[PDB]
């Protein structure tokens, strides 16, 4: 039979059968209970709208993501999300399909063990396998080397790989991602008068960020230009009218990636953690990693980031090496495409964690040889 | 110990052709076909239908004027 | 619109590939010509050594 | 329209420029490589005649 390539993610759940080009169903991972009282009788009001249904009734819900930073903080809601994904968005019972979840690097063990225990006890799948979210993004590019920066919505991690041999001592995981950029944008919009507070209006700020923000090639020059002319002010129409005008908030929101001091984080930007991740590698594979830097994940879709990052790394790196940044147009679904490719391989067909194996060793089987 | 992947045979970077070159031409041609058929179905039919509705609207206007005038003529007392 | 963006992306993929190939070929030419000229210098030094041996 | 034409023409020009530059570089690379081979072949015989002279 065919395998189910699910990809929990944090912000958008992407799923679909193995062997295709794009995920079949992509929908936000939010579960929102209603918060008001409700007076109409017999309206058929449910107790929790999940997935894309709660992005249409969000006016009277309190949306809450079940995955904070890679890790899962609310297991009941995550179980509800998985149940919805299997039964309503794909309509395939899990009793007859292997599953291939994905997990960020350096995550707590208990999260992974609970994930496999749920998949084997509640949904009762035949066999499931957990894979690191960066190796798949490297599969999708058709490479076999390269250092991949997978800046998702929950957590940004940077896994270097050479000739198929991952370097476990050079993984640099940073917890700045799309959600923190949304919060920072929502916080700097208040400088013009627009106040978004409700958890429903966070979605509106996210839409503003997606449609308007861009990464500046040079930050100081843009700050000077936006403060003199008015060629940058782009307007946007809220879900009820009252258009708003975003000035130099456009390139200040995604600039947080390269200067995490804006949101008070100490660490260095995504332009310098990649160079540090390279320098921890051996001295003989640094040229190949320099030449095959891969971008993935949703948050790396800002217009103009593949040039800013290249300029920064070229500034840091030695002058002789060639710096090349692979930015495929299908960046958002790169991890899932790689997952489909991996699940479609014949050599991989014996790596699944078969159910009888789980019955013999318990949930701690995932840390064992079947990784 | 870290997992040990059993040794296989092949391949990689050879499916990039079979997943890229396909849509490099088929997708472009199919989308061009879709745009052509949608424009043909939509624009000319919409303009013709709007002209037809405009003519019917003018006829309704004439009927309204005639009825209003005759009723005002009779009722004027 | 829709197809126009994809066509632009194709035209950009061609751009990147052609430019990268051009740069790589230029680097190859630089390396090969440096190799040839160093070999020629070695040949010259051998001629001079032969001259000293002849003397 | 206007933007599509100019952007498409400029990008095709970029592709053609890169391609022709790469071809010129590769031609010079091949010529330099063959000349280098000639230098090697002559240098070996120069060494042989030098060795005979020294003997
Ligand atoms: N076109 C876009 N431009 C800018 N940011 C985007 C765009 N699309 C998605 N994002 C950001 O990326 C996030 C989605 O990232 P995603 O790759 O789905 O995360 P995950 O790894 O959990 O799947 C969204 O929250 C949004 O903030
Ligand atoms: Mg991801």
């Amino acid at each position: 039979t065919t395998a189910l390539v699910c990809d929990n993610g944090s912000g958008l759940v992407k799923a679909g059968f193995a062997g295709d080009d794009a995920p079949r169903a992509v929908f936000p991972s939010i579960v929102g209970r209603p918060r008001h009282q409700g007076v109409m009788v017999g309206m058929g009001q449910k107790d929790s709208y999940v997935g894309d249904e709660a992005q249409s009734k969000r006016g009277i819900l309190t949306l809450k993501y079940p995955i904070e930073h890679g890790i899962i903080t609310n297991w009941d809601d995550m179980e509800k999300i998985w149940h919805h994904t299997f039964y309503n968005e794909l309509r395939v019972a899990p009793e007859e399909h292997p599953t291939l979840l994905t997990e960020a690097p350096l995550n707590p063990k208990a999260n992974r063990e609970k994930m496999t225990q749920i998949m084997f006890e509640t949904f009762n799948v035949p066999a499931m396998y957990v894979a690191i979210q960066a190796v798949l993004s490297l599969y999708a590019s058709g490479r076999t080397t390269g250092i991949v920066l997978d800046s998702g919505d929950g957590v940004t991690h940077n896994v270097p790989i050479y000739e198929g041999y991952a370097l476990p001592h050079a993984i640099m995981r940073l917890d700045l991602a799309g959600r923190d950029l949304t919060d920072y944008l929502m916080k700097i919009l208040t400088e013009r008068g627009y106040s978004f507070v409700t958890t429903a209006e966070r979605e509106i700020v996210r839409d503003i960020k997606e449609k308007l923000c861009y990464v500046a090639l040079d930050f100081e020059n843009e700050m000077a230009t936006a403060a003199s002319s008015s060629s940058l002010e782009k307007s946007y129409e809220l879900p009820d009218g009252q258009v708003i005008t975003i000035g130099n908030e456009r390139f200040r929101c995604p600039e947080t990636l390269f200067q995490p001091s804006f949101i008070g984080m100490e660490s260095a930007g995504i332009h310098e953690t990649t160079y540090n991740s390279i320098m921890k590698c051996d001295i003989d594979i640094r040229k190949d990693l320099y030449a095959n830097n891969v971008l993935s994940g949703g948050t790396t879709m800002y217009p103009g980031i593949a040039d800013r990052m290249q300029k920064e790394i070229t500034a840091l790196a030695p002058s002789t090496m060639k710096i090349k940044i692979i930015a495929p147009p299908e960046r958002k679904y790169s991890v899932w495409i790689g997952g489909s490719i991996l699940a479609s391989l014949s050599t991989f067909q014996q790596m699944w964690i078969s159910k009888q194996e789980y019955d013999e060793a318990g949930p701690s089987i995932v840390h064992r040889k079947c990784f | 110990v870290p997992p040990k992947i059993p040794d296989g045979e092949r391949v990689d970077f050879d499916d990039i052709h079979r997943k890229r070159v396909e849509k490099d031409l088929n997708e472009l041609q199919t989308l061009i076909e879709a745009h052509f058929e949608n424009r043909k179905k939509e624009e000319e039919e919409l303009i013709s239908l709007k002209d037809r509705i405009e003519k019917r609207r003018a006829e309704r206007a004439e009927q309204q004027r005639i009825r209003n005038e005759r009723e005002k003529e009779r009722q004027n007392r | 619109m829709d197809a126009i963006k994809k066509k632009m992306q194709m035209l950009k993929l061609d751009k990147e590939n052609a430019l990268d190939r051009a740069e790589q070929a230029e680097a190859d030419k630089k390396a090969a010509e440096d190799r040839s000229k160093q070999l020629e210098d070695e040949l010259v030094s051998l001629q001079k050594k032969l001259k000293g041996t002849e003397d």
